[PDB]
């Protein structure tokens, strides 16, 4: 399966061609973390005269991808996480996006490898 | 395409109807059923990442593509 | 009362393929039906009499052009 | 299958020759809104002179045509209509015929198809 | 039970205190016509701005207020009001509602009483 | 009040007993929303008040929508 | 996940069935506490009483905040 | 029941005095945000020199408080936080906290209440 970081499901949603032919190409369960979900939402009504747009194509994602709850098993791996490699305010966020990646054993697509070359043991699809 | 006549019948006394093989639509296929008024429609769930592109792409884009306010 | 969405999965009843109706989709054993399948897409409803129709129509037209 | 625009479903109650054979060609199962069957029901007694014919007509269309009622899906993809396309108070009804057809997957026919390719996803037949 | 006309239903999904005050106090079911819920649906973003407000406001009255499918028993009534008043076509969406109360029993609330008085058997509370 | 147990099965499904001092009554349909550890469980069907009362929390828009069909 | 139910009855006592999804499972101890309309229903592990008796029996660290 | 904020837990894993006693005084079940857990791992390796101390505390806290999982009717709660509030990134993980406590329907305790009152529907405990 793959997960999408929140950037990649943005640019699905709000119609990037370059990254909606991609998203086509992947093989297997496409997933969306519940925290990806948050921020999503959270972006539908930035640009007033756009908000019935985002709504329209947001709840169209939800219609299809999964979205995986934040359970305690996502909570274990980011434990994990900032065991072995240490805390950061900075990504609390990002982490348990990849926590929740890790959880799935699934492969997590992103524009920001960088921000997660330190969390060991996941696998990662750098875009 | 295909036409046929018949009545629903009791499986488990839930209602069933049978589908000949010109009407069926293959085993371990998940179908959406929709009622309205004298109407039963009955598809398959289109769940696939090439469907969801596919209605999103018909829909109206967005002027543009947001920042994601990390 | 006939409002209602499902989901199921096809099955084996019988040689033949079938699908369960959950209550409020369903049509009663007595009420014959006819079933057309366009695409992937199965259409049900009772039987009332083909489109071919009822002399075609050939009642007495209004006056009026529509 | 096929949902008849209410102006399609008038030149088959009055008997407009020229759509009522293509009714016929149709190799797919003909569904009536109950949105149409309303304005039908309105124009048996616009002139009262035409109204025993016109009620007589419809109702043999009745008692043969199916009829798919206005429900929660259908409301539904309306909103979704106005989301991608906008409001629009001229196309309200005949929005909401089409968001039937499209609920049931079925092909929209109509003399007005310019009118409704603002709407994602509909499958339409222009006569 | 009583049925709430579109207008009253704009002004409570609005905020109105004149007749979020006088909802509270009437007893049993408060529903909506579909054709109601399709008005309201149209409303949510013509306003862009608050846009995100309506939505949320429309879909907390929309988890509460039953909503009553359009079928064959409203359109019957429907039939029924324009043999009794005559055909009007300024009048088909209002009488569309009104049909929807006629077919559940139900007293109409509505701003405009006087414009429904040629509806027989039709239950009025006029606010 | 507060009660101690464990789950039993009935008709081919887990179930809870709810003691008398926790107990809804007949005929009343409740949510249940399952989060991790947590089942919560209240009664499905609000009165208007119920729906009023959320609506007056929440703001309300700049504005009174005009309806378009009486135009 | 969500779901709707009512009450039945077993016995002398209301019950309320749990779907599986939703469901603790056989042989787990719930604590059950009711406050106004609403029910919550946890595995009992201990009371709030005892974690923080027992918190304050263990040494604190330094400072708050982290 | 209640669900501490993570600021409140923070105060509890540390041994804060004027919040131990006030949340044995609690008459109600006492829920604990996998989010605030998220948080409180995190905090337990903050100082390396206090996280032993920090994990032991901090694991007696696990072993007794319930952990509400965010799931999709937190997320729907958070959706209408937004639409009625506004976007606020600084607080989109209080936001979070409070959406889990407004699906289970329960209080939420914070020294931070002044951050939570623009949440329509939220019972709150000022601290």
């Amino acid at each position: 399966a793959y997960v999408l970081d929140t950037n990649v499901a943005i640019h699905l949603r709000d119609g990037d061609p370059e990254v909606t032919t991609r998203v086509t190409a992947l093989n297997g369960a496409i997933l969306l973390s519940i925290i990806s979900r948050v921020e999503l939402e959270g972006g539908v009504y930035r640009e007033a005269a756009q908000a019935g747009l985002r709504r329209s194509r947001l709840d169209v994602m939800l219609k299809v991808l999964p979205v995986l709850d934040f359970d305690g098993a996502a909570a274990d791996e980011y434990r994990r996480i900032v065991e072995s490699a240490g805390y950061s305010r900075r990504k609390v966020v990002d982490r348990m996006i990849a926590a929740q990646a890790l959880a799935h054993r699934a492969t997590f697509v992103t524009f920001n490898a960088d921000d997660f070359r330190d969390i060991p043991g996941l696998s990662l699809l750098a875009w | 395409h295909a036409r046929a006549t018949g009545k629903t019948f009791r499986s488990g006394n839930s209602e069933a109807v049978r589908l000949p093989r010109d009407l069926a639509f293959g085993a371990d296929v998940e179908l959406t059923l929709i009622r309205s008024g004298d109407v039963l429609t009955i598809y398959p769930s289109k769940g696939s990442i090439a469907d969801l592109v596919a209605t999103l792409n018909q829909m109206p884009r967005p002027d543009s593509v947001e920042i994601r306010d990390e």
